[PDB]
């Protein structure tokens, strides 16, 4: 849906 | 305010860390002048370092907007880096606890295996595990531009026509494994294992030797969950609706909290007991036969 | 007699011994005799003991045998410490000690590492107190074996494993060996199967059968012997093979057990330590053993004990390089 | 280092008297010294190897003692057969020293030896047998022509240790054949001062006990 | 640990010594230190007792003969020799009553 990058920390 | 936190902490751990693993890391190879304990000390202190080397960029980024004026390509290295050096730190305490439970409990094979070549040789194979964990979670990476929060939006969603949605959970599981399975199980089995068998051996003095078992678990634990409990979230997240902005704002924290051990371990492994800047000989006498 | 003595860094506290080398024999063991001087002064209220520790050092000090004796405030006197009474005078205090049976010999791990023996003395008003090093004596005696005199029956294994499953028979010269006497082996075998040997292992190990928590068999080889001699089926081959053991070549080994060090001076490979039959086997402490190997691969291979030790000394052992620096 | 020195340089006596020959030590060694008898163009002979133990073979008659560093010989009889020059030897370090000689008025076999130039290189075989190299070590002591017995080289193949005199450092080298128990001396760099008789001794590698087994001798003259 | 001592010659007979023995790298303190004779051929005996504070004991063979004092400002041991009789003539070692120290050499005396 909001397709929301999931990235708000370091991989 | 809620950013503020996570900065202010942030600052607090650099300040703890920044002059504790330089004062661990000069001391380290002077200790003694070598050894095995020490080195590998030295090599987690190198972690740390690299670790905390890219932090400031990081602590930059997470405060303001979330924001990445440090061009497109930074991304990749930053996470490399990143990543690399926390695996790194996380299997070098594993390896610690080991080195633990060898020393401890029946120190007998120890003195016959503890080379230090074996050392040397173990060191570069954990090193290049770590590289090749690190390559593939850090070559596919990227960022997207969404009102100049571009964040480094790896590949979370349709990567490549040769690449598909399914690794959206393996990456983590296998992830969720690396900082789940292998540190938080053997870490805990060893520490209780080596806690209540010492009692029976009657080794235990209390103080030195002893009391900081149960600190550097319980830490570890409390800091490391939240990043993995975290993810574990995003996938819920992935199915079942989104379940809106909420949330999502500890993480700086939680991240910040992991940056908290970071400058924990210079502090307690090696400032503790032992510190060194902070029997006449056998004769004969004559007897009348 | 040149009776052996040690000085306490203190003024005070000297330790008379006639020798550090107790012959450890299989059912008793030599007691450990001596007197301890003291000045009158200093020892006004407090009272005198004289402790004998067996440890394990592995660096903590695992502890194996115990025992402390009171000498002032106080069994017959020996002929040496009736000497030593008439020497030093009336304020001389003798102590002896037995040591129990089957306990470990004297023996270090080569890297210290093993088990060793100390003589310590003491002045206070009991036992419950934190001495310093400055007072006090730390004497290292060692209990080590000697060969017996009647040599023992020849050592012989036999082996079938594959017409006739290649047939392997070994023996040795004698059983009885001391150190770097050449030890000769015999590798008679007649083959008959169609398979054929490349080469001949011939090695001898030194077993430590050493326990701390758990029992341990660690296998350290001591000494190499290629062979190229090759057989064909239904063929008769027989030729005797040399061995000596000696430190000069395992110097890089590591864990290898050596004879008790009294200094950091290096010793020959330790002693096969003889026990007597039965008894219990969960003895704290290094236990040597020694046996050679004769491997066909092709592997058939048999094992021969045998027991590596010293002759009966004449007068005493050094205890260290007589020709040191 | 340690220099030994005998009070009786010459000693006269007769037959059926009590002769004593008094050894005296530089330094406070431990009764680790010992005592040789060489008759004329013989290798000389180990009597005392603790100076309180005599050796297996010869006559009771010999007997040392030790009070302080005070070693002497003293012999109850003078037999016919005991006129020779007697040596004092100590073993407490790896300089061993021979003393300055007192005059009463298993085979080993030596190889090589003869006229060498100046400048020149000579090589020793010590041809043992009747004992294992491992299990003795082999020691070669010269002699100059009326001077007495000096230490050169020693080797230990059971610990790998090889020692030299620190006038024959360098320019000596000593090897043992194990396969053919055979020990060898390499000579390099002839001056005039090494004109002597030198001997192939072997002693028991574990508890040094004194130089048991002599050779015969190759002197070499330069 | 010297131990350095002088204070011996020829005597003919009842003639006053007064032998030293100062010792340099260790401390007087309450450490008892005693004096050493060796007759020639035969073993060292005890000479006196010489502690910290005022109580000296000496040989049976010795009684009324010798006078001991020690003064810990210079360190050294002081021992008085009077009317010498013909058989005291021996070499005085002087160390620790325990024999804690290293045998130096002693002054030899003769009667």
């Amino acid at each position: 849906s909001f397709y929301f990058p999931g990235q708000f920390a370091f991989s | 305010v809620v950013h503020w936190v996570s900065l202010v902490l942030y600052c607090l751990a650099f300040v703890l860390g920044i002059p504790g693993n330089a004062i661990v890391i000069w001391f380290t190879g002077f200790k003694w002048k070598k050894t095995v304990t020490t080195l590998w000390f030295l090599n987690l202190a190198i972690a740390d370092f690299i670790f905390l080397l890219f932090l400031p960029l990081y602590i930059s980024y997470v405060a303001m907007n979330f924001h990445w004026p440090f061009g497109i390509w930074l991304c990749k290295a930053n996470s490399f880096t990143a990543q690399l050096n926390m695996f790194a730190s996380v299997f070098f305490l594993t390896v610690i606890s080991l080195d633990h439970y060898i020393h401890l409990i029946h120190p007998v094979l120890s003195h016959r295996h503890r080379t230090l070549k074996n050392s040397l040789i173990v060191i570069i194979f954990i090193w290049l595990l770590a590289s090749l964990i690190g390559g593939p979670a850090l070559y596919f990476r990227d960022t997207v531009e969404f009102n100049n929060h571009t964040l480094c939006y790896n590949n979370f969603q349709k990567h490549d026509p040769d690449l598909t949605l399914i690794r959206h959970h393996v990456l983590t599981w296998v992830k969720f494994i690396i900082g789940y399975l292998f540190p938080l199980l053997t870490m805990s089995i060893c520490y209780l294992c080596l806690i209540f068998k010492v009692k029976k051996r009657s080794i235990l003095i209390s103080s030195r030797h002893f009391w900081t078992i149960l600190v550097v678990v319980v830490a570890f634990v409390v800091c490391w969950t939240p990043y993995h409990l975290f993810s574990i979230w995003e996938l819920t997240i992935h199915h079942n609706s989104y379940s809106h902005h909420v949330m999502q704002a500890g993480i700086p924290l939680s991240t910040g909290l992991a940056f908290l051990n970071s400058c924990l371990n210079p502090i307690l492994y090696v400032l503790i007991s032992k510190k060194f800047q902070a029997s006449c000989t056998t004769a004969s006498s004559s007897l009348a036969k | 007699t040149r009776v052996f003595k040690k000085a306490s860094p203190n003024g005070k506290l000297t330790v008379y011994l006639g020798k550090r080398d107790f012959v450890d024999h299989i059912d008793l063991v030599d007691p450990v005799d001596g007197v301890v001087l003291v000045d009158p002064e200093y020892l006004k209220e407090r009272r005198v003991y004289v402790t004998l520790t067996a440890a394990f050092r592995y660096g903590f000090r695992k502890d194996l045998f115990v025992a402390n004796v009171q000498s002032f405030p106080p069994k017959p006197l020996t002929r040496l410490q009736e000497r030593l009474i008439k020497k030093l005078g009336e304020h001389a205090y003798p102590f002896t000690f037995e040591i129990p049976p089957n306990l470990p010999s004297s023996v270090t791990l080569q890297p210290a590492i093993g088990v060793d023996y100390e003589v310590k003395a003491f002045v206070a008003e009991n036992l419950e107190e934190k001495i310093h090093k400055r007072n006090s004596v730390r004497l290292v005696i060692e209990k080590v074996q000697y060969a017996p005199e009647r040599p023992g029956p020849q050592p012989t294994a036999e082996t079938t494993r594959q017409d006739k499953p290649l047939h392997l028979e070994a023996s040795l010269d004698k059983e009885i060996y001391y150190h770097g006497e050449p030890i000769s082996v015999n590798v008679h075998v007649t083959n008959n199967t169609n398979k054929t040997v490349k080469k001949i292992k011939i090695s001898v190990r030194q077993y430590a059968d050493i326990v701390l928590f758990n029992t341990a068999q660690y296998k350290v080889p001591v000494a190499m012997e290629e062979a190229d001699d090759t057989v064909a089926p239904s063929s008769t081959f027989s030729k005797v093979y040399t061995l000596t053991p000696f430190l000069a070549n395992n110097r890089e080994k590591r864990g290898l057990a050596l004879d008790g060090k009294l200094k950091h001076e290096d010793t020959n490979l330790a002693s096969s330590t003889l026990l007597r039959e039965g008894a219990n086997r969960e003895i704290l402490g290094i236990i040597v053993s020694y046996k050679v190997k004769v491997k066909l691969v092709v592997d058939v291979a048999v094992e021969l004990p045998f027991t590596l030790m010293h002759p009966k000394p004449k007068e005493e052992p050094p205890h260290r390089e007589v020709p040191e620096n | 280092d340690i220099q030994m020195t005998q009070s009786p340089s010459s000693l006269s006596a007769s037959v059926g008297d009590r002769v004593t020959i008094t050894c005296r030590a530089s330094q406070s060694v431990s009764s680790a010294v010992a005592w040789y008898q060489q008759k004329p163009g013989k290798a000389p002979k180990l009597l005392i190897y603790s100076a309180s133990s005599l050796y297996s073979g010869v006559p009771s008659r010999f007997s040392g003692s030790r009070s302080g560093t005070d070693f002497t010989l003293t012999i109850s009889s003078l037999q016919p057969e005991d006129f020779a020059t007697y040596y004092c030897q100590q073993y407490k370090y790896v300089p061993v020293t021979f003393g300055q000689g007192t005059k009463v008025e298993v085979q080993l076999v030596e190889s090589g030896g003869g006229l060498v130039q100046p400048g020149g290189s000579l090589r020793l075989s010590c041809a043992a047998s009747g004992f294992n190299v491992y299990s003795s070590s082999i020691h070669w002591v010269r002699q100059a022509p009326g001077k007495g017995l000096e230490w050169v080289a020693s080797i230990s193949s059971y610990y790998g240790y090889t020692y030299y005199a620190d006038s024959v450092k360098g320019r000596f080298t000593i090897s043992a054949d194990t396969s053919k128990n055979t020990a060898y001396l390499q000579m390099n760099s002839l001056r005039a001062e090494d004109t002597a008789v030198y001997y192939c001794a072997r002693s028991r590698q574990f508890w040094y006990s004194g130089l048991d087994y002599w050779g015969q001798g190759t002197l070499v003259t330069v | 640990v010297q131990l350095q001592e002088s204070g011996g010659g020829l005597v003919q007979a009842g003639g006053s010594l007064r032998l030293s023995c100062v010792v340099s790298g260790f401390f007087f303190d309450t450490v008892t230190m005693a004096w050493y004779r060796r007759a020639p051929g035969k073993h060292r005996e005890l000479v006196a007792s010489a502690t910290a504070g005022g109580t000296t004991t000496y040989a049976d063979s010795v009684k009324d003969r010798f006078t001991i004092s020690r003064d810990n400002a210079k360190n050294t041991v002081y021992l008085q020799m009077n009317s010498l009789k013909p058989e005291d003539t021996a070499v005085y070692y002087c160390n620790t009553f325990v024999r804690s120290l290293s045998w130096g050499q002693g002054t030899q005396v003769t009667v």
